[PDB]
């Protein structure tokens, strides 16, 4: 269906563009780097998917010791 | 997909529901919410059909409506009272 | 005028004659009794008569709908 | 028709809107006069009591005077 | 303002981030690490309702670019210091974010200016009909102005956002007063620029040199996280209560 | 001769001008005191009142308690 | 086929209106006439299956308006009374088709002209035939689209306008009046069906609370609705419009403003008889508003020199006499004065056209005179018409007009004593107005332009028939019909008009009543025909009076120019509204107080302070150091400096003197 | 076949089924009021 | 929890289309028009037959949100999202995917100077209007419904026609930003309380009186600018009149109906205790709107001032119904509704046909239209019989409706609200008489095109639309009924 | 000939045929397609209406009341 890999590489094909026509150019001037843009989206997007689920395993530990300091508090 | 023909509902009030304490059992409530919607439209529907008799009775009778319909006057009057969502309010 | 005969309306405008006026004022004829034929059958169809005419009508040969609300308590 | 007329001055503010020889107050004064005979014939038919001058009893009808027929209770 | 204005454009976009971000971590670790009465909030607490007030009086009255980002940004520093203010992990969790937004939507606003400078850009009226002679520019630039603005779905809602949620929280009704007033000024001194790009016909017009690589991309970047972060926000959310929470435990 | 805009009239534009800035000229007046007084504040208030007081003459009629409103 | 009597002038309206390109002035006059016959002749059948054969029809096509207990429908109800109607509104309507194929001949527009008549037609058969309510009110509002569509036929007439913005905006606030009645009916009984209601009318005895005040809700909707058929009937409050429209081409004064839709208001308060029946106050009401109409045309058409307006001004007295007879409870000598109405007035407007179209559209009697020998039908045609509108006997006119004098004396009442004298005076006001248009028009020494008389002509063929069959219908009709409608206890009406016992009064009218006053009318009658022949044949100074004396110049004026009802209503009501639209809604409150206490002043405030605070950046580094240097002042001096002060100061005067700040010099 | 006939079948397919529809909006109430 | 339909036709799909038209029209060259002005077209009419499909398939027997779907925002799942409708949101949808392709085809002959700029800014307002009818949550219909304003803004500024645009858009923006921010303070006391801002929760929960005094009155604040009702009413006419032609036709049609159906969604059902306590205050207010906005209607002398200061008057009529709290007010709130997005953009197509030619809007100018634009002048009446809720139009089954759910309830608020049959019918005879008949002047004017091909076709669909609902109105109200029903039981038990 | 053009467009040359416009097609097959969707759709879809639904529920309700006393 709708994968990071997917979204990532439309996203670096949409930046190309987006900085060839900010420059006045034409959408396809160096189409190697439109390539090169596709790739590095994907790898982005992939990452980015990943480092939030660390992030989040690494949240649920630092809560269980907030609120086990807090739940200290009525003993 | 739907199955052919009417639609069907529970004819009963839904078991749940305190009119006491209507926010308690937030399922009940609305299941009884609807419930009294369908029961006020069969009223409404039950004076529409008393409606028709006095309609017709009118009609056939001519002059000699007002000695022959008294009934379903009557009949028709006393349903539209606290019917549907007009100037009566139950 | 000068500039209406430039100027197209469905009503046909001022002083209008059309060249084939009666063949098309016949074939409206021709539709609009057409179109009296289904409106006939359906009124027909939806005329209701309580009572029974003290004399033979026109309507009691192309309507049947006569003499049949007496039973109104059963009306719904 | 024939011209219409184009503006050569300022146009008034109350121009998308603009009974001769009788003014506003004296006409309104004239209609009162005129609704002023109606009010008073009314009153000379109060005075008139022609309720008081009938020369026939109210009709009385049969069965209860149609109590029945009227849609009373039978 | 005037050191906004008075230094070179480039110097003018590195003090106007990188330095609140230290000084930021800097405040938090002083005094929420520490502790004394609620003194200290009430003086950034009154500091943040008169940097809102003033920001959008003064940058209401700009005519120069420079003069009127400053501006912004002392409003949105108010926007900020509302969120120390309040005194709890997620008061800290969303200064940490409006930063962030901030800074983004900051380069992205710099990048424009910077790729405008080529050409001296110095007045609002200098960037008369710019959606005729770069359309894409013009609007990228207005993207960014919707986001300062705080119109939704862009990045630069969430700033309203929580500005709002911890004033009917925190119990104020003045600050949410102000807060309203301050974002309706805003928005109209946000939106005159887009109408500069828009809607004017001027008789002269100026024809900005295309900008150069570095700067397309990171504005291609910096326009797709301000149209999409709110899309797939969770990354900056959870860092950023990871942050807050390890400033304490 | 050409063209199907409409030749435009001076004194008919400055007409439409005119009426299109009007909140130019407004200065508080006796006149524009009583009619924002008669038909700003009083009328609103009389026509609320009715609607309620014909709110409460339903509830009397009815045997009811009069309905706060507000 | 009762259907087709509806629809068949929408399909030839149809017909006419989409397709006149195609079939031209002769196709479309041919389309529209005979698809008007058609339903004509139906009528009549109709007529023989409903009323004489005593057999009701009822047909009901599809819902219109279901919502809850609301049950608007199209729905379809043919009794004695709606027949009655039909053969009105179709057989008149045939005619005036027929009489403007001539009439219109010569207009650059005629099929337009016939696709307005039959759209007319079919919205008035919608009228009559409505089995509730709301199919009433689509008829009501279509008949007063089609009359507006009609008197500005020709669109490029200022006066034409005028009238016909006029016509729309009388009649609307009858439907205000029409609209709130339906809302009362539908309250009290939920729902809209004429059958049920009549049924129902007898049993509601509930007060309810309308204008903040306690009043009987059949004696309200009752009222209401005598609104409605105020404004379509003429009378009294709403009447001004019906002399205006005849800036209409002359057909269109006959069929919709004298012989149809100004007859409608006596219809509807005939057919909801069983509702007005239970309405004692309405019904007085209706009395006191019928009576005071017809005194107040007559003494109009007096001094009207125009021959549509004499005739208009008399069909607006005429409609007074209808409307106080259905107020003393007779509905059926209301309906057949109406159908007597129609044969008469149509032949006085359609032979007065003829006159018109003869005279080079000469409109004015004092420049006409003569003509008694030139115009031989078009004269005699006036003649009976004029004989039968004043009540001459055993014509048309007196087998009603009679009843309705001798009616409302047998009525004892304060209301009923009312009525008689204002009617009995005005009969004299009719019988002077009618001898004086027959006088100047065509019996007085000719005050005519020489061209015109020498470019007479009398009425072709398709003008020439209906105002022959007119005639007929004017002499013999009122005497074919008596016993069918007011004979002593006739079940001709059936169940269509309810009277009740304690209001039955025809038998004492006809027996108990002085001989005197059976002949009050005629010694009325004679009398103005004589004071007419007087004033208009041997006096030759009754007029310097209105040129000496202010008194008697006024007094002519105030009846020349209707009471100057119109002129009182334009300068205090009309006027008003108008000034109230731009004056206070709009540059009071919209472009004024709303604006400066909105977008305007607060942009203004605004811009000051984004100037003043914009000039506290000054530029100068010592201001700079010293706000630095203030703000750390304020800092100490508020968080620590605030112990003691307390007991000298207030937070409340605190915060006061910095707002108060804000204005300094 | 028969037009309509094919027609009543049709739209029968693209209706939701009443019951399924009816349970997922108490499950929803009751799970969010819990949670 | 995941609600996801099992329609085929869903509602996803319809958001996405014109999202779908807008980025492939960002990539093709400003050179291609005829492709431009296909593409749009045809992603608009799929749109419109789409919403039409949603349609066939709705239940009229259920009061539950119907095509109900979820989206998911966060892994959390704390915050979860719905998509849904009723009897009361499914016709307005439809209209949405109506109006849209008219407006594209309204500009169809100036595209060659519009361009994509102008196709893309109608699809991404037909997408946030959708969203915005489609929700069934308290912030996601703030997001959409503020999001509106921005293309919005470019439409009136850049496309408008005179420079009192700039004046208009500004005032447009910041009058519905100041009603949103309300709206928005609204939606954070409710989250305060409840944790969400699902509305099929929050209609389960009880709020205090005082609460709903308070919630009341930032909801109100928020719908009353958008209605529009006295004194916030002002934004409209120098906006409606400044705007491009379709741009009006949005603006009118469509944008006006978010307030009302605010009120319908969640003022009244939500607190129903704070709506009865408001109802003599809502009543005044749309009175006094009623009477004093049509007498400053009859002294407009510029052809869009006097159709769109008309809307104020209708709106203000469909507030009356909606707060009569029955069946005939509620249903008839909502037929007037749908019938003035019908025949106010018709209106003001009609103007728009003769600005086009002519570029002049004072009444002055024209007049005698009768005999040089037959057809424009035959299709201007009828619209103009609509407007005055003339029996046989739409806008008459709406009007009638609602007078009667306002008899049962107040007396004298049916009685001044009635009087907008006499001062509606006062200035929509007098503008159709003063630009269509009389006489030509051709010292103004002298050169006249009837309507074209695209012309006809255009009003075609919105005659249809008045004469249908006009005559039969039941195939709108059978399947509102139950919703309409369930709104008004909302909250009592007996 | 009538006076004037249908839609004020002038004929084309003799033998030939109008060119459609390219929002014709687009338009006209929509309009067909709304009129089958709707035309066909609408009269085939059950009646679900309450109000049929509460008809028959009446009519029972006031069957088995006169039936048992």
């Amino acid at each position: 269906p709708i994968s990071a890999t997917m979204v990532g590489a439309l996203l670096g094909l949409g930046t190309q563009m987006y900085s060839n026509a900010l420059r006045k150019l034409p959408y396809m001037r160096h189409p190697w780097e439109h390539v090169v843009g596709m790739g590095l989206g994907a790898v982005f997007a992939n990452q980015l998917v990943k480092w939030d689920v660390k992030l989040k395993e690494d949240l649920d530990v630092m809560l269980a010791k907030a609120r086990a300091a807090n739940e200290r508090r009525y003993f | 997909g739907r199955k052919k023909g009417l639609p069907e509902f529970e004819e009963s009030a839904p078991d749940g529901f305190d009119p006491e304490n209507p926010y308690k059992d937030p399922v009940a409530m609305v299941e009884m919410r609807e419930h009294i919607v369908r029961e006020k439209w069969i009223q409404i529907e039950k004076a529409k059909i008393l409606r028709e008799k006095v309609k017709w009775c009118y009609r056939v009778e001519g002059v000699n409506h007002y000695q022959k319909c008294r009934h379903l006057v009557q009949q028709y009057l006393d349903s539209t009272r606290g019917v549907g969502w007009g100037k009566d309010h139950r | 005028g000068d500039f209406r005969a430039k100027v197209w309306s469905m009503t046909g405008g001022p002083n209008c004659r059309p060249k084939h006026w009666r063949r098309n004022t016949a074939i409206a004829m021709f539709g609009v009794f057409l179109v009296c034929i289904p409106i006939a059958k359906l009124s027909a169809k939806l005329e209701q008569r309580p009572h029974m005419p003290v004399r033979p009508i026109p309507s009691q040969i192309w309507c049947k709908n006569f003499g049949t609300k007496d039973d109104y308590e059963k009306e719904h | 028709v024939g011209k219409h007329i184009v503006p050569d001055k300022p146009l008034s503010v109350n121009d998308e809107l603009m009974a001769d020889t009788v003014g506003k107050y004296e006409a309104l004064a004239w209609l009162s006069g005129g609704l002023g005979f109606f009010v008073g014939l009314g009153l000379l038919a109060v005075l008139n009591d022609k309720a008081s001058k009938v020369p026939f009893t109210p009709r009385v009808y049969p069965y209860d005077n149609l109590r029945v027929e009227l849609g009373g209770e039978p | 303002p005037d050191i906004y204005e008075g230094s070179p454009t480039p110097v003018t976009a590195f003090l106007s981030i990188a330095p609140k971000i230290s000084i930021f971590a800097n405040i938090l670790r002083v005094f929420i690490y520490g502790s004394y009465g609620a003194t200290l909030q009430q003086i950034f607490f009154f500091c943040s309702i008169a940097s809102m007030i003033l920001g959008a009086l003064a940058a209401m009255a700009q005519t120069k670019v420079k003069r009127l980002l400053a501006y912004s940004s002392i409003g949105h520093v108010g926007y900020i210091c509302i969120g120390f203010s309040c005194g709890t992990i997620e008061g800290i969790q969303s200064l940490l974010i409006g930063i962030f937004i901030y800074a983004l939507m900051t380069m992205d606003a710099f990048a424009i200016v910077l790729a405008l400078r080529q050409t001296r850009v110095k007045y609002i009226a200098d960037l008369g009909a710019l959606a005729k002679t770069n359309p894409i520019l013009a609007i990228t630039f207005s993207i960014t102005m919707f986001s300062y603005a705080g119109i939704p779905p862009l990045a630069g809602f969430c700033s309203k956002f929580y500005l709002f949620f911890a004033a009917l929280g925190c119990g104020a009704y003045f600050l949410a007063l102000v807060g309203v007033v301050t974002s309706v000024i805003g928005c109209f001194y946000y939106i005159r620029l887009v109408k500069r790009m828009f809607f004017d016909t001027p008789r002269t017009w100026i024809l900005y040199e295309p900008m150069d690589r570095n700067k397309s991309l990171l504005l291609a970047m910096t326009s797709f996280f301000i149209t999409l972060f709110l899309l797939y926000p969770s990354p900056l959310f959870s860092v950023t209560h990871q942050m807050a929470l390890s400033l304490y435990l | 001769g050409g063209g199907m805009e409409t030749n435009k009239n001076k004194f008919i534009e400055d007409w439409g001008s005119a009426r299109e800035n009007l909140e130019h000229n407004f200065r508080w007046t006796r006149r524009n005191f009583a009619l924002i007084g008669i038909f700003g504040i009083a009328l609103p208030i009389i026509v609320y009142k009715g609607i309620v007081k014909d709110f409460h003459m339903q509830d009397e009629d009815a045997g009811r308690p009069h309905r706060k409103f507000l | 086929m009762y259907l087709l009597i509806v629809f068949l002038p929408l399909l030839g309206s149809s017909v006419a209106g989409f397709f006149g390109r195609f079939l031209g002035s002769e196709g479309s006059a041919i389309m529209t006439t005979t698809c008007v016959s058609f339903s004509s002749i139906l009528s009549l059948i109709a007529f023989y299956e409903v009323a004489l054969g005593a057999s009701a029809c009822y047909l009901r096509i599809a819902p219109w308006i279901s919502s809850e207990m609301f049950d608007a429908s199209w729905g379809f109800l043919f009794d004695s009374l709606t027949v009655v109607m039909l053969i009105v509104v179709t057989f008149i309507s045939s005619l005036v088709h027929l009489y403007s194929i001539s009439y219109m001949s010569e207009d650059p527009h005629s099929p337009r002209f016939m696709c307005y008549l039959s759209i007319f037609t079919f919205f008035m058969l919608m009228l009559v035939t409505g089995d509730n309510f709301l199919q009433l009110f689509l008829g009501w509002e279509g008949v007063g689209l089609a009359s507006y569509l009609l008197i500005h036929f020709w669109f490029t007439r200022l006066q034409a306008d005028k009238a016909a913005i006029k016509a729309m905006l009388v009649n609307r606030v009858g439907d205000f009046g029409l609209a709130l009645g339906i809302l009362g009916c539908f309250t009290l009984f939920q729902t809209v069906d004429f059958s049920t209601i009549f049924a129902c009318a007898s049993v509601p005895r509930n007060s309810w609370i309308f204008c903040n005040m306690r009043l009987n809700a059949i004696s309200l909707i009752c009222i209401l609705l005598f609104i409605g058929a105020v404004g379509k009937s003429a009378q009294i409050g709403l009447h001004t419009w019906l002399p205006d429209a005849m800036e209409g081409p002359t057909p269109v004064s006959a069929l919709i403003h004298a012989a149809t839709m100004v007859t409608a208001g006596v219809f509807m308060i005939a057919r909801c008889s069983p509702l007005f029946e239970y309405s004692p106050t309405a019904l007085i009401v209706i009395t006191f508003a019928g009576a005071m109409t017809s005194f107040l045309a007559a003494t109009t058409g007096i001094l009207q020199n125009d021959l549509k307006r004499v005739i208009a001004y008399s069909t607006c007295s005429q409609l007074g006499y209808m409307i106080f007879a259905c107020g003393i409870s007779n509905y059926s000598v209301s309906v057949f004065h109406l159908m007597n109405h129609a044969f008469f007035k149509a032949l006085l407007f359609l032979s007065a056209g003829s006159v018109i179209h003869a005279m080079s559209d000469e409109q004015d009697m004092r420049k006409m005179g003569g003509l008694a020998s030139s115009f031989p039908l078009t004269y005699a045609m006036m003649l009976i018409g004029s004989l039968s509108l004043i009540g001459f006997p055993f014509l048309t006119g007196f087998y009603s007009k009679d009843v309705i004098l001798e009616l409302a004396y047998t009525k004892y009442t304060i209301s009923g004593n009312f009525a008689f004298w204002l009617g009995s005076v005005s009969v004299l006001f009719t019988s002077y107005y009618s001898f004086r248009l027959l006088f100047l028009t065509f019996l007085v020494p000719t005050n005519s332009f020489g061209r015109d008389i020498s470019r007479c002509h009398d009425a072709p063929i398709p003008m020439a028939i209906p105002l022959i069959l007119l005639a007929l219908g004017s002499l013999f009709v009122g005497y074919l019909a008596k016993d069918m409608m007011i004979g002593l206890g006739t079940n001709f009406w059936a169940n269509s008009l309810l009277v009740l016992p304690k209001n039955e009064i025809l038998a004492e009218s006809e027996f108990a009543a002085p001989t005197i006053i059976k002949l009050i009318p005629i010694l009325f009658s004679t009398l103005g025909a004589f004071v007419a022949y007087n004033v208009n044949l041997v006096a030759d100074q009754f007029q310097r009076a209105f040129q000496t004396s202010t008194f008697c110049n006024r007094l002519y004026s105030f009846f020349n120019k209707r009471w100057f009802f119109d002129q009182v209503l334009n300068d205090f009501l009309v006027r008003s509204f108008l000034r109230f639209g731009y004056e206070v809604s709009f540059e009071a409150l919209d472009k004024g107080a709303i604006e400066i206490l909105g977008p305007y002043g607060i942009s203004y405030t605004f811009r000051r302070l984004a100037e003043r605070i914009s000039q506290l950046q000054s530029g100068f580094v010592y201001h700079y150091a010293f706000a630095m240097l203030l703000g750390l002042t304020l800092f100490v001096t508020f968080f620590c400096m605030w112990d003691s002060l307390s007991s000298w100061v207030d937070n409340r005067l605190s915060f006061i003197l910095i707002v108060s700040s804000f204005y300094t010099k | 076949g028969f037009i309509m006939e094919f027609a009543e079948n049709l739209v029968l397919r693209l209706m939701e089924n009443p019951e399924e529809r009816d349970r997922k909006a108490r499950e929803h109430i009751y799970e969010m009021h819990e949670r | 929890l995941e609600h996801f339909c099992e329609c085929y036709f869903n509602l996803s799909g319809l958001i996405l289309c014109p999202v779908l038209g807008s980025i492939i029209l960002l990539f093709i060259p400003n050179s291609r028009i005829r492709l431009i002005r296909l593409i749009g077209l045809c992603a608009s009419l799929i749109t419109f037959l789409y919403s039409l499909v949603l349609w066939i398939q709705f239940d009229s027997s259920t009061a539950k949100f119907q095509f109900v779907e979820s989206l998911r925002w966060l892994p959390y799942e704390n915050i979860n999202f719905y998509l849904g409708i009723d009897g009361i949101s499914l016709f307005f949808v439809i209209l949405t995917t109506f109006l849209i392709p008219i407006c594209i085809l309204v500009g169809w002959s100036g595209m060659r100077s519009y361009g994509k700029e102008y196709i893309i800014a109608f699809l991404i307002c037909e997408f946030l209007m959708i969203a915005v009818f489609c929700m069934l949550d308290l912030l996601l219909f703030y997001v959409f419904f503020e999001s509106v304003l921005i293309p919005m803004f470019i439409i009136i500024g850049v496309w408008g026609s005179r420079q009192r645009k700039i004046k208009a858009a500004y005032q447009f923006f910041l009058y519905t930003l100041l009603g949103s921010l309300f709206m928005l303070l609204a939606i954070l006391l409710i989250l305060f309380q409840t944790g969400t801002t699902d509305l099929q929760i929050l209609l389960t929960t009880e709020f205090s009186e005082r609460r709903q005094i308070f919630l009341w009155i930032a909801f109100f604040a928020s719908f009353a600018v958008k209605v529009p009702m006295v004194p916030v009413h002002i934004w409209l006419p120098e906006a409606h009149v400044e705007a491009p032609t379709a741009g009006s036709v949005i603006l009118a049609g469509i944008l006006l109906k978010f307030g009302t159906y605010g009120f319908l969604r969640f003022s009244i059902p939500m607190f129903p205790e704070a709506t009865l306590c408001f109802t003599p205050f809502i009543y005044t207010l749309s009175a006094i709107a009623i009477i004093y906005t049509s007498l400053t209607t009859l002294r407009q002398i510029d052809l869009k001032k006097i159709i769109a200061y008309s809307s104020v008057a209708h709106m203000n009529l469909v507030t009356i119904g909606m707060f009569s709290l029955n069946i005939q007010g509620i249903g008839g709130s909502i037929l007037l509704m749908l019938s003035h997005g019908l025949v106010s953009s018709a209106l003001f197509l009609c103007v728009g046909v003769l600005y086009d030619r002519h570029k002049t809007r004072l009444v002055r100018y024209y007049g005698g239209l009768v005999s040089t634009m037959p057809n424009f002048s035959t299709i201007f009446f009828f619209f103009t019989l609509a407007n005055m809720s003339l029996p046989g139009t739409s806008s008459f089954i709406g009007e009638f409706l609602i007078l009667v759910g306002a008899f049962q309830r107040n007396s004298l608020v049916a009685t001044l609200a009635a009087l907008g049959m006499i001062l509606g019918a006062a200035y929509s005879l007098w503008l159709y008489n003063r630009v269509v008949s009389g006489n030509l002047k051709p010292d103004f004017l002298h050169k006249f095109s009837d309507l074209n091909g695209r012309e006809v076709f255009i009003f075609i669909p919105f005659l249809v639309g008045l004469v249908w609902m006009g005559v039969y109105p039941k195939v709108f109200l059978d399947c509102m009924h139950t919703s309409v029903s369930n709104l008004v039981q909302h909250g009592k038990f007996h | 000939r009538p006076k004037g053009y249908f839609m004020n467009r002038t004929p084309p040359a003799p033998g030939q045929s109008r060119k459609w416009e390219d929002w014709e097609l687009p338009c006209y097959i929509t309009s067909f397609l709304t009129i089958v969707i709707l035309g066909v759709g609408l009269n085939a879809k059950p009646d679900l209406s309450i109000e049929t639904w509460a008809h028959q529920k009446a009519l029972e309700r006031l069957e088995m009341e006169k039936l048992a006393t």
